[PDB]
């Protein structure tokens, strides 16, 4: 999506997460900014030695190479053939006999 | 879902719910704009069926 | 090796659609266009 | 395989993404017959 | 709550009992399923 | 390496090889002596394992 999302300074509004107590479960969301404790030390406040902000951004710029460039993603997830259907593809029904 | 002006950030990945509607997945599958379209429990051709 | 009957099929396409040449596919080249037989024995050679 | 129901494989996958599943069902099912027919032969000796 | 779907099942039966939970058997029907996606750690009721 | 008396000029940067030994980072990533440590294809936490 480089021509849609990229900017020659870096579109810094996109954040990923670098740290986590544990690998999150399938389809889990985690809204947090609480500082990651890389040292054995406890670490309060906004920053600290070996105390890392748990997010970092992408700098998205058109001047980068392929692979660096921003990708949009959609994951279409669905469940099938086991419950009352609420979505269908464009097949018309026939009569019933 | 595919032309919306800003997407969300991954750490706060948006979820939209879909129901009570008709789904022409040939729209998604045919467009060259998409680099990858990998399906993990259906063939992409079968989505319309 | 040796080969019974050998046929070279030649054409030009957009590179995005090279993947449609794979033996069982369904983009417009593979559809209305040049369709491989599913048990296709042979090679595909492509270049920019 | 993705299911026990053969039609829920066939009505979801194409002719070749299905094979990788259907061959599993053919394999396991056929071993289920070979096991039954072995037990029935060994049993047929007890009754004989 | 399963994978973001909160589900309610319920039953109402008549009874005639003075104090404890009535010994016997019956099953709850599924009443509703809602896509709520929230975390639920804990809960409370609502009197009137 | 980190504690060397003298370091090289970057125009002639030293390229030293390391082997036959154990890579213990505990007196390293966990240590006050550096105002930056960034890894680029591993988690620094994993450098022991
Ligand atoms: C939801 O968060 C609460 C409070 O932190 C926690 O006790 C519970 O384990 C969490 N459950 C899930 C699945 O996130
Ligand atoms: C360097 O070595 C000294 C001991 O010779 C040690 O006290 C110090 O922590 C070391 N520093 C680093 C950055 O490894």
């Amino acid at each position: 999506s480089n021509n849609l999302d990229s900017k020659v300074g870096g579109n810094y509004n996109y954040l990923y997460r670098l740290f986590r107590k544990s690998n999150l479960k399938p389809f889990e969301r985690d809204i947090s900014t609480e500082i990651y404790q890389a040292g054995s030390t406890p670490c309060n406040g906004v920053k600290g030695f070996n105390c890392y902000f748990p997010l970092q951004s992408y700098g998205f710029q058109p001047t980068y190479g392929v692979g660096y460039q921003p990708y949009r993603v959609v994951v279409l997830s669905f469940e099938l053939l086991h419950a009352p259907a609420t979505v269908c593809g464009p097949k018309k029904s026939t009569n019933l006999v | 879902v595919f032309n919306a002006t800003r997407f969300a950030s991954v750490y706060a990945w948006n979820r939209k719910r879909i129901s009570n509607c008709v789904a022409d997945y040939s729209v998604l599958y045919n467009s060259a704009s998409f680099s990858t379209f990998k399906c993990y429990g259906v063939s992409p051709t079968k989505l319309n069926d | 090796l040796c080969f019974t009957n050998v046929y070279a099929d030649s054409f030009v396409i957009r590179g995005d659609e090279v993947r449609q040449i794979a033996p069982g596919q369904t983009g417009t080249i593979a559809d209305y266009n040049y369709k491989l037989p599913d048990d296709f024995t042979g090679c595909v050679i492509a270049w920019n | 395989a993705i299911s026990s129901v053969l039609n829920d494989i066939l009505s979801r996958l194409d002719k070749v993404e299905a094979e990788v599943q259907i061959d599993r069902l053919i394999t396991g099912r056929l071993q289920s017959l070979q096991t039954y027919v072995t037990q029935q032969l060994i049993r047929a000796a007890e009754i004989r | 709550n399963i994978d973001g779907y909160f589900k309610i099942y319920s039953k109402h039966t008549p009874i005639n009992l003075v104090r404890d939970l009535p010994q016997g058997f019956s099953a709850l029907e599924p009443l509703v399923d809602l896509p709520i996606g929230i975390n639920i750690t804990r809960f409370q009721t609502l009197l009137a």
